[PDB]
């Protein structure tokens, strides 16, 4: 796949995710959800890191991604939902960061 | 070179890159993005190519710490705009761009 089949796949796991940061919530139907949400986005940037070969950088950049959604499932877990906020936050820098560097001069979300 | 290894975001030399408490044109990505090859705007300013295995065959690891402390021309000094740790981290950034 392409990073743009790649991150099209994470855009509605994204959004899903994104849509629960502001409860105050703790459903276990809503954490099944957050967690698979989760689980599509470490999956995203690890084939983006294993099969979409670019440099270095590119690597730690899908690296720092999952390091917060793997927080995130964490925080899901032990349901400590300011802790999923944070690192929500942190993911979202983390995705915009590949995007600056990577196609700088094309508007993207997040 | 302590190669900066994944982390919090809010730690890495990438966000800086991205312009995290810069303006965007102190951002390092606003010249050197397109993946390090060089921005419309970088290349404007005659950026190099951080890709090409002979821009990089041109600088020491020390050469381009001090490069980012001291700047060069349109390339701004960054020295007491970041930790000297995240300069050396942001070196490593730079080299990163040219291999696999
Ligand atoms: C680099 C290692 C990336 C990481 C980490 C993330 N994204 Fe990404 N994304 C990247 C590139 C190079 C592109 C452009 C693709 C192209 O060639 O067109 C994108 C694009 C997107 C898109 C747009 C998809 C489309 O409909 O065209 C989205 C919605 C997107 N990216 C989202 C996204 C999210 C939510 C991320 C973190 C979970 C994320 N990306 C990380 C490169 C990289
Ligand atoms: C445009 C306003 C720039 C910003 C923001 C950054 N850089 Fe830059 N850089 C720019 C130019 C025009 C040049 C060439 C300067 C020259 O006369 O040669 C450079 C060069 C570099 C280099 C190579 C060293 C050199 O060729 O002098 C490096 C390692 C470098 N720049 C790093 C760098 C970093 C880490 C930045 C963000 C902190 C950064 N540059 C921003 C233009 C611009």
């Amino acid at each position: 796949a392409t990073q743009q089949e790649i991150c099209k796949n994470m855009w509605d796991p994204f959004q899903s995710m994104r849509a629960v940061t502001g409860l105050m919530e703790l459903t276990s139907g809503q954490c099944t959800q957050l967690s698979k949400d989760a689980a599509a986005i470490l999956a995203g940037v690890k084939e983006s890191h294993d099969s979409i070969s670019v440099d270095k950088n590119y690597k730690v950049l899908n690296d720092e991604v999952a390091y917060h959604a793997a927080n995130i499932d964490a925080a899901a877990k032990a349901n400590d939902l300011e802790e999923v906020q944070v690192q929500f936050r942190r993911m979202t820098i983390a995705c915009r960061n590949c995007h600056k560097i990577y196609k700088t001069e094309q508007r993207l979300v997040p | 070179l302590n190669e900066h290894t994944a982390g919090d975001t809010t730690k890495s030399p990438y966000t800086i890159y991205a312009g995290l408490g810069f303006a965007v044109q102190e951002s390092c990505y606003y010249c050197h993005g397109n993946g390090g090859k060089g921005t419309t705007e970088g290349l404007i300013f005659g950026v190099p190519d951080f890709t090409s295995t002979e821009f990089q065959s041109s600088m020491t690891d020390k050469q381009i710490i001090d490069h980012i402390n001291k700047g060069k021309g349109k390339c701004p000094s960054y020295q007491g705009k970041m930790s000297p740790e995240m300069i050396e981290k942001m070196a490593g950034v730079v080299r990163n761009f040219a291999v696999k």
